[PDB]
């Protein structure tokens, strides 16, 4: 994957960046050659934080007046790691007249629970915790609707237990609603 | 003109604040280098841009508590009805009322989120629009707050007649 | 004659002196903006450590009539009787028919136009002066325009009774110049060397007894604190301070007291909720003979940060310290006490390695 | 007659307190910010223990009336008479005609404008206070703008009542001046000890001005289960591990923090318990050594690999250290 800093900025002073999905799209605006290989059950083969990506980037209109490449083979678990994500824990329920509700106890030690659901054999790390977004689209036709994502940053230190299995965890994402802000897991040594 | 842009800010904005938690503490730290996380937010809509960003960054650092006139009716009715310190804002609001460009964002922060606080009603787009109007006409957007507090405070009083 | 003493001391998320609205002062100096504990509030702190250290307590009330009214009655006079003798003391003063005074309050005596800072001893004299008159007063006390009966000379020479924290911070009263006593002792406003922006810490109360609506609501106000290093400073004017005192072994008392207090008391501004004590990381008293100098223009480039302020923060009075007594020359006493023993800080004269083994010995190197 | 309390104490994965939008509270301190536990949560985690050991609970509560109805319904009363003499019985008090209340709302009785903080035998008290006039309620329900018939004088008696938590942690209602008490413990806000970018090693500190706090419960053996408990809260609780270093001395002449001990942030990649406990020795050998005192110290640790010479006589655990410089005071 590859790591930027880029920015957005609205074309005009009448805001012809307002809202999520119309931030998807710019993001996806500045990648021509895409590709999407999916498998049911699973997740997908970008991810953003409010930029990691496979492909070059290239500036778009309105952005930086200047356009760093990672990838984790250097140099292990045990080791402690400076972190931050954001995400969205999330509980499928049956509703009347189904549908997914925040509360998955309810509260920081439900969301740790969803810890160690969502980490399983990865990494035993600390999580900064909160659990307490609404969007709807310009208008373009069969681009989505209106809703609300309630996304969350946790930061701390981890542990590693398994290097690759990390590596399926930073570049897949966890959590839903990656194409909103959310899923970019950060790592740093100490 | 200005109001209009400045309305975009008061809606888009206030719906940010009391919807998005991430961008309302990226905005608020910089009631430089630090504030640039607020851009994303509200560089597209901008002596001027230091009164846009200042304000809405203000606007957005209250407690969720507190989440045409002008700031001086407000401030004069907010003494009359929330019973706050009469004689006292009256020495801060002469003391802003002589500032310049930079000392009406750096003395105005307390009074107006403490104004704020004990849910004192402000038209941000007013305010907005007199930040703006200190780059051309200081003094005058001064006395026009000054003279609507106490008009308003002297008109509060003699209704209560 | 000048003892002036310069500290360095660090609080902690303290928030000791908020302005109306609750925001730390601040000073916006060296182009920055960084918090300041105010002068008068400190002196305050220092002047009560002084008064209940040293025994003698002066009271700074506007409100003279009411206690000398509660002495009259404990030395068995009716009510009534107490009220118009205490009226009739302050009458019996100024130029003109009296002591201008403020609207009544009920039920109780009327409370004086100007600020009154006296000893205590010196109320319960006024009290026995108004006692020796017990009969002018008792027929003077029906007429309906009561005039002053006291005499008065001797009430006037009673408030020229001077404290230890009037003779070292001095009074002002306008109405009677000759009690009027110019203070001995200089209070910088203490600022952070670094600057800080204001971190407000959002602040709820809980109900206990759970009810539904208020608890989801989660409605509260937000309380605004700082923190960091200040530099403090200030000066004594020891032959103007004899002169007060009149002898100079009551100044040197005095001296002695109030330096230690000057460095073991906080002004004590919401410190229930946090505590902010602390003791002084760098202490620097000089006895200047020629003119007292203040270290503040050391930090007028405010530091940069990341680091701990407390060593750069000494290191720099240091150096502009020894830049100061080479551009100045002068045979002032020099002397500190520190914490750190990372530097030997040689610009702050000889090192003593306690604050009451310094205060004492300097103040002894003075007379 | 200062017993002020030091005490280092990680903690893994806490977060337990949140601003508004869930980020914990941070000090910018030294230059570095440093996540941080306010001391508001943990007094009232702490004040929480002590009512639950000791048996006395307080109650610091906006809708008094409500209670107070509840039990006088439970004393028989019809439920309009019991929400009419509760409302007479904070009517009756204050300077102005009475208590400012909150605007009503829909099916319970409205709340008052400022919060209440009184033991619950003091509502039972209020609750026979209103029982006793049970006519001149029944009368007085029926007038259109009741007036308070309760006599005053009592019923701030009986809210002038304190609880262990109340001599403590001290109380404010501005309406009745005669009833408030000043706080005898100070509480420091909990900063992590290094610079956090959560868990992390929080410094934590208080005082306890013994003597203020003789004043406020009057007697000395109480105050001195009153120090005792709320010294073993401190350590026991956690906002919702056991700290690992205590260190509690016994001042005469003043308080002194050791929060500039780490005002010099510390750098990490090993761990910090090792070197929080070797600065904590050597600033508090410092500031005996430049500020020379007959204080009484005493500390507890769970490591036997240092012997912090500075921190006065070693004890083995936390009740013995405890009990010893309490009893010592």
């Amino acid at each position: 994957t590859w790591l930027t800093k880029i920015v957005p900025d609205l074309r005009y002073r009448q805001t012809r960046f307002r809202t999520a999905g119309n931030l998807h799209r710019k993001l996806i605006r500045l990648s021509s050659d895409l590709g999407e290989e999916r498998i049911a059950n699973p997740r997908q083969q970008l991810l953003f934080r409010i930029v990691q990506s496979h492909s070059p980037l290239r500036v778009d209109r309105l952005g930086p007046g200047y356009h760093r490449n990672l990838d984790p083979f250097l140099a292990d678990k045990g080791s402690r790691v400076r972190y931050r994500i954001v995400a969205s824990p999330t509980k499928r329920l049956g509703r009347s007249e189904t549908q997914r509700l925040g509360l998955k106890t309810w509260r920081g030690a439900a969301a740790e629970e969803w810890w160690h659901s969502r980490a399983a054999a990865n990494g035993l790390e600390l999580l900064s915790t909160y659990a307490q977004d609404d969007v709807r689209d310009p208008g373009t036709a069969d681009r989505s609707r209106k809703i609300r994502h309630p996304a969350v940053r946790f930061d701390g230190e981890a542990v590693i237990s398994d290097v690759d299995a990390v590596r399926h965890a930073v570049l897949n994402g966890i959590g839903r609603g990656k194409s909103y802000g959310c899923g970019l897991l950060s790592l740093a040594l100490i | 003109y200005i109001l209009q842009h400045a309305d975009a800010l008061v809606k888009r904005v206030s719906k940010l604040i009391v919807n998005e938690p991430a961008a309302r503490a990226a905005l608020r730290r910089g009631v430089d280098p630090r504030m640039l996380a607020a851009h994303r937010v509200v560089a597209p809509y901008v002596a001027v841009e230091r009164a846009f960003y200042a304000v809405a960054a203000i606007m957005a650092a209250q407690p969720r508590s507190a989440r045409r006139p002008n700031l001086g009716v407000s401030l004069a009715q907010a003494v009359f009805d929330k019973g706050l310190n009469a004689d006292s804002t009256e020495q801060r609001l002469h003391l802003i009322a002589r500032q310049n460009l930079d000392g009406v964002h750096r003395h105005l922060p307390r009074l107006v989120l403490y104004l704020r606080s004990d849910q004192v009603h402000i038209d941000w787009g007013i305010l907005i629009r007199d930040l703006a109007r200190w780059g051309h006409t200081p003094r005058h957007v001064a006395r026009e707050w000054v003279q609507d507090y106490h008009r308003t405070l002297e008109t509060l009083t003699r209704q209560a007649e | 004659t000048f003892v002036d003493i310069h500290a360095i001391q660090t609080l902690p998320y303290s928030n000791i002196n908020r302005d109306d609205l609750g925001s730390p002062k601040t000073v916006v100096y060296g182009g920055k903006e960084r918090t300041r504990v105010s002068s008068q509030s400190w002196k305050r702190a220092v002047r009560h450590e002084v008064e209940a250290r040293l025994g003698d307590k002066a009271v700074r009330t506007r409100r003279i009539i009411s206690e000398i009214a509660k002495r009259l009655r404990e030395r068995g006079w009716d009510a009534d009787l107490a009220d118009a003798g205490a009226r009739q003391v302050v009458l019996s003063v100024g130029k003109k028919s009296g002591i201008k005074l403020e609207k009544e309050k009920d039920s109780e005596a009327p409370a004086t136009s100007v600020l009154f800072y006296l000893p205590v001893p010196a109320i319960d004299e006024l009290a026995a002066i108004a006692d020796e008159h017990r009969d002018a007063v008792a027929k003077e006390a029906a007429k309906k325009t009561p005039k002053g009966i006291l005499p008065a000379d001797r009430i006037t020479e009673v408030l020229k009774s001077r404290n230890v924290s009037v003779n070292l911070f001095g009074r002002m009263l306008a109405e009677l110049p000759s009690t009027e006593v110019d203070g001995a002792v200089q209070f910088a406003h203490a600022f952070t060397v670094h600057g800080t922006t204001v971190e407000v810490d959002f602040f709820t109360a809980v109900d206990d007894i759970p009810k539904e609506n208020d608890h989801g609501s989660g409605h509260m106000n937000a309380g605004q604190f700082s923190a960091g290093t200040f530099y403090r400073y200030a000066n004594v004017n020891l032959d103007r301070l004899v002169e007060n005192t009149g002898d100079a072994q009551t100044a040197r008392t005095a001296v002695a007291e109030f330096l230690r207090a000057f460095l073991s008391t906080v002004p004590s501004g919401k410190q229930n909720a946090t505590a902010a004590m602390t003791l002084p990381d760098l202490v620097h008293i000089a006895v200047r003979f020629d003119r007292p100098i203040s270290f503040a223009p050391a930090f007028e480039t405010a530091l940069y940060g990341s680091d701990g302020y407390t060593l750069r923060a000494c290191q720099e009075l240091n150096n502009y310290a020894e830049r100061l007594r080479e551009v100045w020359p002068d045979d002032a006493i020099r002397g500190y006490a520190t914490v750190e023993n990372k530097t030997d800080l040689a610009a702050l004269g000889e090192r003593y390695d306690s604050y009451p083994a310094l205060i004492d010995a300097m103040v002894a190197a003075a007379f």
